[PDB]
């Protein structure tokens, strides 16, 4: 590419894109973490008998 | 069933961690945002082994140039890099344009 | 040592398999080009104490026989090759296939596999490869000093060189369709290979013979319905608890019988 | 089902940025005003995917 | 995994300090403006550390 | 007194060690420069009632023998010398090491220990000592009336006095590495000493022969992640409960045997 | 794995450490048969999908192979005598082991 | 089931292993009479509902037929003389066996 004197680049990061993806990621973690809790109680019921 | 869930739990954490990294490095000059990608894994058939991280890729779309004044700076309009050398003889490639 | 105990054990195993497939589906909800799994069972054999419709006398027949089940058996955990939502990424080296078909990939050992997730990179040699080092079967090679890479609606792919005032075609991405898409056995890293269940694959250009269309800049997400995975998990948990209750009841009655 | 909301936000953001680009490039001699055009998507069954 | 946010917050707050100092010290004859400079970090895997 | 009871006792002991390791890892989640530890087991011997692959007849061989396990033994508890994260402490006398290597230190008796800590202070006599009273082996001293101490990316450390308009070099912070960092045995107050498992220490300036680099004003946090520790606690608790239930079943079986 | 007496055992337990000489030994002090010697001053160690094991060093801007990890299969893996510390020794019921590169 | 001395015996307990030569044998070294031989380095074995059995190779996508697993019936099962090793031997009370394919 062609150089340009007296200039600098931005971060090419869009806060609107990143913030919404953080909402989606958090729910995926909780939904996965729900499975661990469910599996623990499945084993918990079996042990107590 | 912990094996499937724990692997998925780690994958979600890694995805969240990368988002935090992309959101903290904002306003950095020579920075390209990165995203992670996953891929399932089955031992044979009908059996699931969870999910693993399939590498982290960086989007090299050029950012918007800024007229920060000064004389000892330069931004590359298109694809390209600056070649930098360390005192030990290593070679490092950078996109930032802060020179002193 | 009891038929009831064996039946309850089979039921517990079936519910465990159902829970495992639900957990696996929930795990990789963010995996691109992922088709969820559904497990289907069936009833096991029956012991016939009295034959149904038995000739009970010279002129009368039993309206219904006496049959006792032997439990349940999981038939298979099939994969639902549904259609996933197309996201937006505005990249240049990833294509999403909308419709039916797969991309052909040359595995290192020499055989060929088929994939549904389109996110291509370039190796150091300049040929188009997927995430994992596997190179595409038609061996599309991207030349150096490439200004941009464009992929049309059909399989034709062109690259804009430094000059020449005109893009130049570099190859074509034919995609292969199957007859029994749900019969392809699955290996890791979003790959499929053919078996006797699926017919002989037929390769074709996109948009013909029922094939899909290639959109550049998008990606195919997983078709996992987390909104209903949770309620399925609730039902699975309740069934497992009730089967455990049945096992406990059998143990109690055996104990209070042997206490004589 | 965040695909539709995410797609809607990105489409809405792109429209705003293009509008910002047109007003920012005012008082420029050799410039032609820009405008973005959208298009819906359908790949499932009678439900808009964004 | 608070290392990402706590590093970002310190960098962001420091930028406010630099901007605040520049605006506060306006109309000072022998004053030269200052500006911060950032740089990402990577210790182990490809995931950043702030 | 019985084989099942002894096997269950060994299993309980293994799970107790695992729980202790988890608790110790979680306790010092905020200690600077801490490297977590992981417990590794391996099963004990097997009593062979019938030799596997034995010659049962003139030509027939047993496809599989009869073997009974004796339990599980915890083979080791190894440190995981990963790379800890770094933070901004903003102290002139705080250093963090990126990569691999250790800061040498001299014990009061005379031997040498190795550490990963960075909170460097000054003794009453002006010698650079760590938190605890130990002083670095190369014997770096800080003169009085010192304005600022600057430690470069490599091992050179300089100080500035009131005048002279130029820094003066004081010493070099050479750091030592080992062939097998995992074999170092830990001792109290965040120190490591050389053993036979690890090789003879090799000393070098930072940035050469694979050694790390020094960053002034930073501090390295422990390499412990709280997310997976809780799920490990859940799993180890369930395993411990299962082993206890096995002990209970063995005791009940024996009691019903001896009730005669 | 080569036992100290001279014979060879087999294992599936993946937990590799390095002795003071840099050899890649299993957890317990037993070295792998091909004797993969990890050199010192190693910035990083990587193991590919196949048996190739490479090390990224301080310079030379290129990973260098230091060995390979082949694995041996048996005709019938059930009939393997099981000594302690996660080791198996071949018997008559299991045919002579055949070594191979991974993935083939 | 083929006894070592040459005679044939019949059993119902289905729990098979694989010998070092690939012959499908039961727990005890006795090999199945139709001589179902499994070739080496087989990915997996699939036995149909009928008497067909086939293993799968790597990079073939076509299971290979290895044999037919027939089972024999009797006029009167009660008349079989039970011996050790969980096996039955035909007698005069039960008629001669008539081997037939499964499902027919």
């Amino acid at each position: 590419g062609k150089l340009t004197n007296g200039a600098l680049e931005a971060s090419n990061v869009d806060l609107s894109k990143e913030l919404v993806n953080m909402i989606v990621a958090q729910r995926n973690y909780q939904s996965n973490a729900q499975t661990i809790k469910t599996q623990d109680q499945i084993l918990n019921t079996l042990v107590n008998l | 069933s912990f094996s499937q869930a724990v692997s998925g739990l780690n994958a979600a954490a890694t995805n969240l961690d990368v988002i935090g990294n992309n959101i903290a490095n904002s306003a950095t000059y020579g920075f390209k945002s990165g995203t992670a990608s996953f891929a399932d894994m089955f031992a044979g058939s009908k059996v699931g082994l969870g999910v693993k991280v399939a590498g982290i890729t960086q989007d090299f779309t050029d950012g918007t140039t800024t007229n920060t004044g000064r004389g000892l700076d330069v931004a590359i309009s298109q694809n390209g890099f600056f070649r930098l050398v360390d005192s030990n003889g290593s070679v490092f490639y950078s996109r930032n344009g802060q020179f002193k | 040592m009891i038929s009831s105990l064996w039946i309850a054990k089979t039921g517990l195993d079936a519910q465990q398999t159902n829970m495992d497939v639900i957990a696996n589906n929930l795990a990789n909800v963010s995996t691109n080009g992922f088709k969820r799994q559904r497990a289907v069972f069936e009833d096991l054999l029956y012991q016939t104490i009295r034959q149904p419709g038995a000739q009970s006398s010279e002129q009368t027949t039993l309206p219904s026989g006496l049959q006792i089940g032997t439990g349940v058996r999981p038939v298979a955990t099939e994969r639902l090759h549904s259609q996933g939502n197309l996201s937006q990424t505005n990249n240049s080296k990833d294509v999403a296939i909308k419709g039916q078909g797969f991309f052909q990939v040359m595995l290192p050992d020499g055989t060929s596999a088929y994939t549904r997730d389109g996110s291509f990179q370039v190796d150091q040699n300049g040929q188009l490869v997927t995430a994992g080092g596997f190179q595409v079967q038609p061996a599309i090679t991207i030349p150096a000093n490439a200004l941009s890479i464009t992929i049309g609606r059909d399989g034709v792919v062109s690259v804009t060189q430094q000059g020449q005032a005109a893009p130049v075609q570099v190859g074509q991405l034919n995609l292969t369709t199957f007859m029994n898409d749900t019969g392809l056995e699955s290996i890791g890293e979003n790959l499929y290979i053919e078996t006797q269940s699926s017919g002989a694959p037929n390769e074709s250009t996109p948009g013909l013979n029922g094939a899909g269309l290639l959109y550049q800049g998008y990606v195919e997400t997983s078709n996992v319905n987390v909104a209903e995975e949770l309620v399925n998990m609730i039902q699975v948990q309740r069934a497992y608890e009730i089967n455990s209750k049945a096992v406990s009841t059998t143990d109690q009655m055996l104990q209070k019988l042997t206490q004589l």
